[PDB]
């Protein structure tokens, strides 16, 4: 998956997520076209496959001819009263992504952090199952700590969570970020 | 501290030299669609690993003059031989053509530059048809997919053909370049979407798919249609309106979650220390668990009945009525969320 955000000069906007599914698809190249082709299909639930421990498959979300499997995706935008944009966000990464994008909200519009900060700032994950809440290695330690406490069981990213790209309208004009997770930089004028 | 602030206009992409390339289309007098055609086609270069025109996207797009928003929904679709039965492993729902659903993209692109677009369909493309030609170093999230994935990579050669450098993996900085999709960029640029879905792109597709061990046919792709969506999804916060794709994207799962928090009020003060902080820290990871215990009810609205699910899953009130089950001193058990695999 993959997000981009665009604001123009007229005040108009996109926000666009993108996907082949997992890293590289499904892992088929064409030599001739070098296309790379997607996995989506993993998407849709299967009668067959076990996911996870005691989880069973979800039947709305099987396999049917023509039918578009569930996705994690939500390419956002926020507009105010007076009919111009505040926000425009989404995210890519993995199941991640909605409250990746959740975060970057919050962060912005509720605690007060730039859209630079809102973007950067530690996150957090949790989507009932696994029944387990997973954080990023720099996330304030104050908040492992009052997860534990309140019986959450909290376990490390490996890597990252999710991957925000992000722009909101500031006194000053269009504020944008990119994720490093990733390595973006955003361009404007 | 990397702050990036614009008077005009602003692209915010995962690679900066697809942000230039949109906002350059930006400057030459494109619209918001043409600025993020043609930055994704570059995203489907630098990080090929995540997107492309082999995927599926969804648009949600606002116009500032009609003050309306709407979604383009291009998300591939299980092809017309697909079952619910076709897989038995996780691995065979994964790998090989057999995983492969129906690309939206090319299509959506169409769609979105047709009802939106000012810039000519080949001025899209051009910038990144030059990159694939060039090349360019390989960034940090590539990289680090690139190592991830290094075994399969390096064992399918037609993997390997543009991936590799000497057997192995690229690596940060080395560059890779790509020059069939650079020609196939080219053709799409030249002939339209039609080469890709109807024309001279499409038996190759389906040889190499079915090749793979895939069941795509001519009929899939000469059948592809991208969707517009007139209404979507929205919530109130405060004075704003929040768009967002409905199923079978996770706005409902987002406009819930929100919906659980907007009445605890949080402002700058609910970080302020460590106690508020853990707290709202807390509230947040509970509405996240509610959000998902309702997720599991969703599916293609156009196979799927969810009016209802949804109706809820966006209502201020039900989100209250679950806000009051949030306890501030601890978390519960799976089942108290009440998951849900059937209405
Ligand atoms: C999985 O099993 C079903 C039922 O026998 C069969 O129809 C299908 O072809 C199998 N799929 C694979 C990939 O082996
Ligand atoms: C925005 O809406 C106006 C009025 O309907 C229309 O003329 C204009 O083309 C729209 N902009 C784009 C980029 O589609
Ligand atoms: C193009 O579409 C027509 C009908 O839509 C079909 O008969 C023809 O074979 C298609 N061509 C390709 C190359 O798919
Ligand atoms: C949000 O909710 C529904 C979407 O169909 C509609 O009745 C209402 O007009 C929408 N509001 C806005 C501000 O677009
Ligand atoms: C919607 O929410 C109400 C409670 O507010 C509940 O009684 C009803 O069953 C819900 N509908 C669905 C489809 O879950
Ligand atoms: C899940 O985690 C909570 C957190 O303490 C715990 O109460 C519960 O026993 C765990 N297992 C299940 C199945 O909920
Ligand atoms: N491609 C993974 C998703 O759509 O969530
Ligand atoms: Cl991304």
């Amino acid at each position: 998956t993959a997000h981009l955000s665009v604001v123009a000069e007229d005040g108009s906007a996109v926000s666009a997520t993108s996907t082949i599914n997992l890293y590289f698809g499904s892992k088929v190249r064409s030599p001739v076209s070098g296309i790379l082709f997607n996995n989506e299909m993993d998407d849709f639930s299967s009668p067959s496959i076990t996911n996870e421990f005691g989880v069973p498959p979800s039947p709305a979300n099987f396999i049917q001819p023509g039918k578009q499997p569930l996705s994690s995706m939500c390419p956002t935008i926020m507009v105010g009263q007076d009919g111009q944009v505040r926000m425009v966000v989404g995210a890519a990464g993995g199941t991640q992504i909605t409250t990746a994008t959740a975060l970057a909200i919050i962060y912005n519009l509720w605690f007060g952090y730039d859209v630079k900060r809102a973007v950067e700032e530690p996150r957090l994950h949790n989507q009932l199952l696994p029944n387990v809440t997973t954080v990023e290695r720099n996330i304030d330690q104050a908040v492992t700590a009052a997860l534990e406490t309140r019986h959450h069981h909290t376990q490390i990213a490996s890597t990252f969570i999710a991957v925000v790209q992000a722009i909101v309208r500031t006194a000053g004009g269009w504020a944008a970020a990119s994720d490093s997770r990733k390595g973006g930089e955003p361009a404007g004028y | 501290p990397d702050n990036h602030v614009y008077t005009r206009a602003a692209v915010a992409a995962d690679a900066k030299q697809c942000s230039k390339i949109g906002r350059d289309a930006l400057r030459d007098g494109g619209s918001a669609v043409d600025a993020a055609i043609a930055a994704l086609l570059c995203v489907g270069l630098m990080n090929a690993h995540s997107m492309g025109i082999g995927g599926g996207l969804f648009l949600t797009i606002y116009n500032s003059t009609t003050r309306k928003a709407e979604v383009i929904n291009a998300r591939e679709v299980a092809p017309r031989l697909a079952f619910a039965t076709m897989f038995n492993s996780s691995e065979q729902s994964q790998k090989g053509g057999l995983s492969v659903a129906v690309p939206g993209e090319i299509r959506g692109y169409e769609l979105a530059h047709q009802r939106h677009g000012r810039l000519p369909w080949a001025r899209l493309f051009q910038p990144s048809i030059q990159l694939a030609r060039q090349g360019f170093p390989v960034g940090k999230g590539l990289a680090a997919a690139l190592e991830n994935k290094r075994t399969v990579i390096e064992q399918q050669p037609v993997l390997c053909e543009v991936f590799c450098r000497d057997r192995k993996v690229l690596r940060e900085g080395e560059r890779l370049t790509l020059p069939q999709l650079a020609d196939t960029y080219e053709t799409l640029a030249i002939e339209g979407a039609q080469a890709f879905y109807n024309g001279s792109l499409t038996a190759q597709i389906v040889k190499d798919i079915q090749a793979a061990g895939g069941i795509v046919t001519a009929e899939d792709l000469n059948n592809y249609r991208a969707e517009l969506i007139e209404h979507p999804l929205n919530i109130s916060l405060g004075d704003v309106v929040l768009y967002m794709p409905s199923a079978p994207l996770s706005g409902p799962v987002l406009a819930l979650i929100l919906n659980i928090l907007k009445g605890y009020n949080f402002s700058r003060e609910s970080v302020e220390s460590p106690e508020q902080k853990g707290l709202t820290y807390h509230r947040i990871v509970e509405a996240f668990r509610f959000a998902y215990a309702k997720r599991t009810l969703l599916g293609d609205p156009k196979f799927v009945d969810v009016t209802e699910v949804v109706r809820n899953m966006t209502s201020e009130f039900f989100a209250a009525q679950l806000r009051a089950q949030i306890s501030d001193d601890t978390t519960h058990p799976i089942s108290y969320y009440k998951p849900e695999f059937y209405t």
